[PDB]
């Protein structure tokens, strides 16, 4: 029989920082227990300062970005070059998504940007449309490794100030961009030691009001 | 799993990585699978990995009281022929297969078995997720008369294309080299290209950080004595 | 209907300097229904301690039979068992089980009562043994639990630092995890004196 | 949904210096039979792409056609059809690409993986991989079916990174083209000696050649090899 | 059977079990007792598939009251309790596996202390302040954990039992006919013919 | 999962837990369950995330023709309708929805819906759906009045999903309030059930199995 | 697999190629097919490889008990042996063997024992996947009495022709001989046997 | 939903229906009503899949009276039923049939008599003296075989009825939450508040 | 069912078995499984006799309409033709047929197409279920540009053979011969063939 699905393999993680939002990925695309390619981009720049991940299988993966960024070229056409705000962008992924609720996209979807205030905005969906803005969300085969430490790590659960004895939380501090990089990169070292489908490269897209930039660094390419 | 075996001049080499996994994940990252069998005698497994050690353990502890028995030193026809039997007899159900090799008062040998009982001879195999990757560097490179130099250059090298290339095989390279009228010599982690890099943050926390309800002492000692 | 995740649960051993640290949840539950928060999974003998994940019948099972095993142990030996002939115990013990196997993640902690060594493995159901430098994990927030180790982890951490990782590792492993939780103990054992604490966690 | 009935194994391509390398045997087999020996799987389009196809030979015969019909439609009511606008490698692809994503989303796929390896206008390599899910993705090496198994860790010795194309020559690079196809058909049990190899180089072009062999084999050690274990004689 | 309630208070403790019995189609019985007294400050509460759950209980019984005899001397709640879970434990990887779910409710006249032990059909065994099995627990811990207290009387564990009695007969789909009720303490076991 | 609904004297009380799990990985614990279907009108989420998002706020672009065809408020009634009548159509395809369609207008007073995707419509004062429904209705049932004060009700809905919270695996992280007024609804915050429940267990002298 | 064996004027030839595949990856190229249950009886294998083995196994060892009691055995008696253990664990069994050997006073001997564990005499025999596209081959150029050479030359252009048309066969084709003289192995390399 | 009993006596027909809703688990409510006036003199109850139930019944509702307004006429109840059966009939071979049985009470004012149709889901036809749909005819067909008469009075019909329900609440395993019950005269239909 | 086709110097050659089998019962011993399509383009069908019945004459109307219009079609173009209906309707279709015909410009053609829908032009082709029989024969024993009278010799050895070996293939041996002399059709019976 002929199974139209498959696994890609892949792990993506979305931060929204302040003023800023960093949407990163491993560069390694793996069919069972091969190495398709080292280096295959999976986060993407989709124009009106918005970046896109569609985790999982890749084939849908791509058709997905592919039609979302062409409706930024649409929503431009047909209403005045006006700037698709991320929550427009967002509601917009939900009528994608949506669209083929009994033949889904079988990918979990991450966009992050900045709100219509300059904030950090992520946005995290599931394969059949429903979403939610989100602080911080990994997503693909190693989010189980990731998420709890970013739980503790970034809105500091389970930690308490000393002292106090459980009294009083750590107060939850922003983060500077170089601050959320190197949680990121040590998110995906970690995931790299103890999951066999994350490694080779990790590239992370940073967007502020400056606009998209890109940061590569290798991973273990065991 | 990328284990391989490998015929030289005047003895023979097996070779494995050091990954196990539960599905995706990673549960060790520097495993032995490297088993002895008998002082000279070192097979490698690959599949269930309490099946390949169970298996060897076993006949390594029978070849032992065989030895002691007929005061002769194992040989790997016997290693050989009480694990396809035992094997056969579970009918695959002890999920098993290894590369068995060694040097004995005959010869050196290079032996594989497979979970169903087959075995089969070779001056070169490979076992495991990874042995393609393996194999295709093995049927590159090998030869006839190797040296022992040449024998472990190509055996590391065949585990190194399952390391990089199968996500089933990494971290480091385990070798064996068994020569004829020689110890056995057991080189673990002989290759090492896989060392973590330093993390950008230490994750140290303070103390008192984790809240505490009760604190007591557990009594690991015996009953005192007065 | 998978017998290792009807029950919940989690264990987890780490290695420090002259030290080692066990630590597991407190839930039992009957899948999604919580059944007791005073389950726990962590068991010793003389001291060797051993911690145990999986279906709950079992755990209690083994337990037992561990308990039995090296009091004969002992009788017969006139002395303690030691972590590394527990851990082959332990193995030999699966295995003979081994296509009727106990649905469990055990995981062996101690020190070497002659050489002062930190000691820790970990098996599969069969007996598998994974003896690690670093850290053990078991049960059915595992994913969860490498995922925090494998970037909290660092060698040598004083016990009193060591409780912390090993504490933080559990808590936020167990929160991102429906079957974990409930309440939590953490064992540092020392070569002579070991010291039980039960965390605050949430308690849904 | 249908299953494969005359099928095509391995086909093998890396980048290099100067262009791609594409290689595949010439075996149409029915099953576990050997049956068709004659069977082009590289197809050529123009004069800088090479496609090369695995899979249901039936729909590699109708994706030939489809190839066959772009390079006519594309000459219709265009002056440049063998200059400006010719067709890219890029163009190919992604139509192809299009196809296969298509059909199997209508749950009809071509049972195929292809591999369409060439040389843009502006000089740059194109090596791109495409299957019946629709699937895409572009490495240095790239391989389909056995080929992925164990052409691919023979091919990333010599480029293992992409910093590692401009150091390949076109000698060293048709080398381990060669050798793998031996590697192939040593363990492929649905391989055959006979193959054609494509070079498209961005200075000489397009080098087609037919009837290889695998040759250089080691066959000797053979004799020495007696029983299962036991048996001496 | 269906519904079996257990609830360990200041000094005694209260099983509350269904009186129906089912046959598919008909309720072939609306006073069914589904319970053993093991020993006289011993009592479990039974329910499982048809069959098995009698002679199950019946089976312990006979042991317990052999135990009793042999030695003249009442084992402890703790030690019943983990006799019956062996041997749930030996029957879950047997041929044919005792689909019974059981409570244990007892008086410890040594310690001077109730004790409520809840075993499942696989030999899982916990001490509890209150326990149920089956759909029971999912209708009635909330109110326990609200209103329970270990210092509670043998009235107040009683009224707390009306209390989770009345929303199971609110919110479950299935007529169980009303609970037979008994109380374990220092003086026994007794049955509440009034409920 | 854990939803709530219920009429009182003071309007309607929506409470929800904040739990997604995926299996027993539990996916978030920041999730709104409780859909702002219009300024009037709230829906709660149960069954299918996607289902009940898309459908629901589709649900708001309805309401919003027919007032400014028909220049009136739209009836609970004819809202929870609509939903129950699209939801009907699909009935087969697999859809997975179980909402209470929640609102108060002058005509009908305080008025909820529970809807499904099997096409049940049932009115009702109290609603619970999720997993974790059963011990709510306990505390809901025992302690239920028409003549609770806002106060009193909003705390009887935050109490209730505590209580499903604590004991249903797949229920927990926060708990959403809303107050339903013939005015629109009042939302009343998020509460952490870690935090929570320890508060609760405190002054309440609940949960006495726990040790805290 | 591609497996034969034909009697001839000397005695017999037992030929084979030496592929054994999973699926189809080729995971022994050079393997030995023919196998010694005795001094001048051989057999070839077909199936599975550890049945076979398995079989082979048991037979040699009754062989060797039979030989210290009663002396050299019977090319049939060691065929029977096969069939006893074949037949009686049909259910258990995937083994097809051809049991080849040279006795003086019977000569060259060859019996197939197919899945069913059925015994059958025959001048020649072919088994194995393989087998089935030389049928048509094998019957219209057999010859009874043929020579040593011709019996190679006969083996050696079916077992090509098997190894062209079967995935499952390829390699090196074996070849042992049986006759008065002794026993002589013979090997034949793709680059020989493919441009017949 | 569960039971819907039918009994047409000398002068009325009277439908019987639970008041349960229950999803799977949990009740979620005891005071449904299972019926629908399609007319002035004619009631329809009905049982079925969820959905398809109030579905299909509110459909028949709209589409009977559209007839009224379009003639300024009630059909009879028995042109009433053949309509319901033909709808039926049509569903049973549709891509997803209504999974509804029902019941349609009347009384024809030309004839002056009462008329009880039981309906299946299939169109299966049938007028009786009185009916039942699902297991509820098993518990009480043989009480009505026995009391029943065609010149009972409403309140004769009303205590057979009691005993109907006395002997489903004892036998049935489901608690169906008790009875609405309806009376189909002259006058039209009107509502028993208290049974 | 065993059909083949061969090109010779003169053109090509048809060759058929009459067996057509319902499980185990002949249900036709006598068939003509040698159609015309054309004049001078024949086809062998194997598989589904319903299909490739139905498929035939779909050709042979395809083929009537295009000589209406655009004169004699080339075998190429009634390959194509199959292709096409075999190809498209690959999920409904059980049908193995080799086209065969004879231009004046392009002399004798052979194209086989498997079950698949794939074409394939060959010096000679073999299908149906007693083809796999006789492909090391065939190989072994085919030369290009043939005499009439061994291209005759070379199919009835070839089918005499497969039936021989294939329970579902028998009865005559039928043939169409296809040259520029014009169409000559040609039956051979057991007892000629049998003693081959
Ligand atoms: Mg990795
Ligand atoms: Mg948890
Ligand atoms: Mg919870
Ligand atoms: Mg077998
Ligand atoms: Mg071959």
């Amino acid at each position: 029989q002929f199974n139209p699905y498959g696994d890609n393999g892949g792990t993506i993680l979305g931060i929204a920082g302040e003023d800023f939002a960093v949407l990163a990925g491993d560069t390694r695309n793996i069919t069972d227990y091969s190495i398709n390619s080292r280096y295959e981009p999976k986060v993407f720049d989709c124009g009106d300062n918005i970046v896109m991940s569609a985790n999982g299988f890749a084939a849908d993966g791509d058709a997905l970005v592919k039609r979302f960024k062409n409706s930024v070229k649409w929503y431009h056409f047909d209403h005045n070059d006006k700037k698709l705000s991320i929550n427009s962008a967002a509601r917009n992924i939900q009528h994608l998504l949506y669209g083929k609720r009994f033949f889904p996209y079988y990918v979990h979807t991450i966009i992050a940007g900045l709100d219509e205030d300059g904030k950090g905005a992520v946005y995290s969906f599931d394969p059949v449309g429903s979403y939610e803005r989100e602080q911080c969300r990994a997503g693909g085969a190693a989010a189980s490794l990731i998420m709890p430490f970013l739980d503790n790590q970034v809105n500091f659960k389970n930690q308490y100030e000393p002292g106090t004895n459980g009294k009083v939380k750590k107060p939850l501090k922003y983060l500077s961009v170089e601050e959320v990089i190197k949680l990121v990169r040590d998110s995906f070292t970690s995931a790299t030691e103890r999951h066999i489908q994350v490694g080779d490269g990790l590239e992370i897209l940073i967007v502020t009001k400056d606009g998209v930039r890109k940061e590569f660094y290798e991973l273990k390419r065991d | 799993t990328t284990i391989v075996g490998v015929k030289f001049n005047n003895g023979v080499v097996i070779a494995a990585d050091t990954r196990s996994t539960q599905g995706p994940i990673v549960a060790d990252k520097n495993c032995a699978k490297l088993h002895r069998i008998s002082p000279k005698i070192w097979c490698a497994g690959a599949g269930t990995a309490a099946d390949t050690e169970a298996v060897t353990q076993l006949i390594g502890s029978n070849i032992e009281l065989h030895s002691l028995y007929t005061s002769r030193e194992p040989r790997v026809v016997s290693a050989l022929q009480m694990l396809k039997q035992h094997l056969f007899k579970y009918q695959g159900h002890i999920g098993a297969y290894l590369i068995v090799a060694g040097v004995d008062p005959t010869g050196s040998h290079l032996f594989s078995i497979h979970a169903h009982g087959s075995t089969d001879v070779g001056y070169y195999l490979s076992l495991g997720s990874g042995s393609l990757a393996a194999m295709a560097v093995l049927e590159s490179h090998w030869k006839q008369d190797l040296t022992k130099e040449e024998a472990i250059k190509l055996a590391s090298d065949a585990i190194q294309a399952g390391i990089w290339n199968d996500l089933g095989s990494g971290s480091n390279v385990d070798v064996c080299v068994m020569e004829i009228g020689k110890d056995a010599e057991y080189l673990r982690n002989y290759l090492t290209p896989n060392v973590r890099e330093e993390k950008q943050k230490s994750y140290k926390f303070p103390r008192g950080t984790t809240a505490v309800l009760k604190e007591s002492i557990v009594n690991i000692c015996d009953i005192q004595e007065e | 209907s998978d017998p290792s995740s009807i029950n919940g649960g989690i264990v987890v051993a780490m290695t420090g300097k002259d030290c080692v640290a066990i630590a597991c949840d407190l839930r039992l539950g009957s899948q999604s229904l919580g059944v007791s928060n005073k389950f726990e999974k962590i068991f010793h003998y003389g001291h060797v301690f051993l911690g145990i994940t999986g279906l709950a019948t079992d755990v209690t099972t083994l337990n037992e039979m561990f308990r039995y095993k090296t009091n004969l142990y002992k009788l017969k030996e006139e002395r303690a068992i030691e972590p590394e002939t527990f851990t082959q115990l332990v193995s030999s013990s699966l295995y003979e089980r081994r296509f009727g196997p106990y649905f469990v993640g055990p995981v062996v902690a101690g020190i070497n009562s002659k050489s002062g060594k930190p000691f820790i493995a970990g098996f599969d159901l069969i007996g598998c043994i994974d003896e690690a430098k670093d850290f053990i994990v078991s049960g059915t927030a595992s994913d969860q639990l490498f995922g925090m180790c494998e970037s909290l982890y660092e060698p040598n951490l004083e016990p009193e630092d060591l409780f912390e990782t090993i504490s933080q590792a559990l808590l936020n492993a167990a929160d991102r995890d429906a079957l974990s939780g409930w309440g939590a103990v953490v064992y540092i054992i020392k070569k002579d004196e070991v010291v039980k604490r039960y965390l605050k966690m949430r308690q849904d | 949904t249908q299953q494969p009935i005359v099928t095509g194994t391995s086909v093998i391509s890396m980048k290099y210096d100067n262009g791609v390398i594409i290689a595949a045997d010439n075996l149409g087999s029915y099953g576990s039979l050997l049956r068709f020996n004659g069977v082009e799987r590289l197809i050529p389009v123009g004069d800088n792409t090479v496609v090369g196809i695995s899979g249901d030979i039936s729909d590699m015969q109708h994706i030939e056609r489809l190839l066959k019909d772009l390079v006519t439609e594309n000459a219709y009511d265009n002056p440049l059809a063998d200059a400006e606008e010719a067709l890219e490698p890029s163009y190919i692809f992604e139509y192809l690409a299009t196809v296969m994503y298509q059909r199997r989303s209508k749950m009809n796929p071509l049972w195929n993986a292809i591999i369409v390896a060439g040389v843009q206008s502006n000089g740059d390599q194109f090596l791109r991989y495409v299957n019946l899910l629709g699937v895409t993705y572009s490495s240095p090496t790239l391989a389909t079916g056995f080929g992925a198994h164990m052409a691919n860790p023979l091919l990333r010795k010599v480029v293992d990174r992409e910093s590692d194309i401009p150091k390949t020559t076109v000698q060293v690079a048709e080398e381990a083209i060669v050798n793998a196809m031996r590697v192939l058909y040593y363990r492929d049990a649905r391989s055959s000696r006979n193959f054609s190899l494509a070079i498209i180089d961005k200075n000489t072009g397009l080098t087609f050649k037919k009837n290889l062999q695998v040759e250089n084999m080691k066959w000797d050690f053979a004799k020495d090899i007696k029983g299962y274990g036991t048996q001496k004689i | 059977m269906d519904i079996i309630l257990g609830i360990r208070v200041q000094d005694s403790v209260i099983l509350a079990s269904s009186k129906a019995v089912t046959r598919g189609i008909s309720v072939l019985k609306d006073s069914d007792d589904k319970t053993r007294q093991l020993s006289p400050h011993t009592l479990m509460s039974f329910a499982g598939e048809a069959g098995d759950t009698v002679q199950f209980a019946e089976y312990i019984q006979a042991n317990i009251q052999l135990y009793s005899i042999r030695e003249d001397y009442e084992l402890s709640p703790q030690a019943v309790s983990s006799f019956v879970r062996q041997e749930l434990a030996k029957s879950i990887r047997s041929r044919r596996p005792y689909q019974v779910n059981v409570l244990i409710g007892g008086y410890d006249k040594k310690k001077n202390k109730p004790e409520l032990y809840q075993i499942d059909y696989l030999g899982t065994k916990v001490e509890l302040p209150y326990g149920a099995h089956g759909y029971s627990g999912f209708y009635t811990f909330s109110l326990l954990d609200h209103h329970y207290r270990p210092d509670m009387t043998t009235e107040e564990g009683l009224d707390l039992l009306k209390l989770c009695v009345q929303e199971l007969e609110k919110r479950m789909p299935m007529d169980f006919k009303g609970v037979i009720v008994k109380i374990v303490d220092k003086d026994g076991i007794r049955q509440v013919d009034d409920f | 999962s854990t939803t709530l609904a219920f009429r009182f004297q003071g309007g309607i009380i929506v409470a929800v837990d904040s739990r997604a799990t995926a299996g027993n990985w539990v996916a978030s614990q920041t999730v709104k369950k409780v859909i702002e279907i219009n300024p009037f009108l709230l829906g709660t989420m149960a069954g299918g995330a996607a289902d009940c998002q898309f459908w629901e706020t589709w649900l708001g672009s309805q309401c919003r023709l027919h007032e400014l065809r028909e220049k009136e408020r739209i009836s609970v009634a004819a809202a929870s309708k609509i939903l129950s009548n699209l939801v009907y159509q699909y009935k087969g395809a697999g859809l997975s929805m179980g909402t209470m369609i929640c609102g108060y207008t002058r005509k009908e007073g305080p008025t909820i819906y529970y809807v499904d995707s099997d096409g049940t419509r049932l009115k009702g004062d109290i609603f619970c759906v999720g997993s974790g429904q059963t011990f709510a209705y306990g505390v809901l049932d025992s302690n239920y009045k028409w003549d609770l004060s806002v106060e009193d009700a909003l705390y009887l809905g935050k109490r209730s999903i505590l209580a499903a919270a604590h004991r249903d695996a797949y229920s927990g992280g926060s708990v959403n309030l809303y107050h339903v007024t013939e005015d629109g609804w009042i939302y009343h915050g998020n509460h952490d059930v870690g935090e929570l429940f320890w508060k609760v267990k405190e002054e309440e002298g609940s949960f006495n199995n726990v040790i805290g | 697999t591609s497996i034969m064996a034909v009697t001839f004027k000397d005695g017999v030839i037992l030929g084979a190629d030496s592929r054994t595949t999973t699926g189809a990856y080729i995971a022994n190229r050079v393997t030995d097919k023919l196998t010694r249950v005795h001094d001048k009886i051989w057999c070839c294998r077909s199936g599975s490889a550890a049945d076979t083995q398995a079989i082979a196994d048991i037979v040699q060892y009754h062989l060797e008990l039979y030989t210290s009691q009663y002396g050299t055995p019977s090319t049939e008696t060691a065929a029977s042996v096969f069939k006893e253990l074949c037949y009686e664990n049909k259910d258990n069994l995937t083994a097809g063997i051809i049991v080849a050997g040279y006795d003086d006073k019977n000569k060259g001997e060859v019996y197939t024992i197919p899945l069913g564990g059925s015994v059958h005499k025959l001048p020649y025999a072919i088994a194995g996947s393989g087998s089935t596209f030389i049928y048509g081959y094998c019957d219209k150029n057999f010859r009874e009495n043929m020579s040593k050479e011709e019996t190679v030359d006969f083996i050696k252009h079916s077992l090509s022709q098997a190894i062209k048309w079967d995935g499952s066969s390829g390699g090196v084709i074996r070849m042992v001989v049986l006759t008065a003289a002794g026993v002589e192995r013979l090997i034949f390399y793709p680059d020989e046997y493919e441009q017949l």
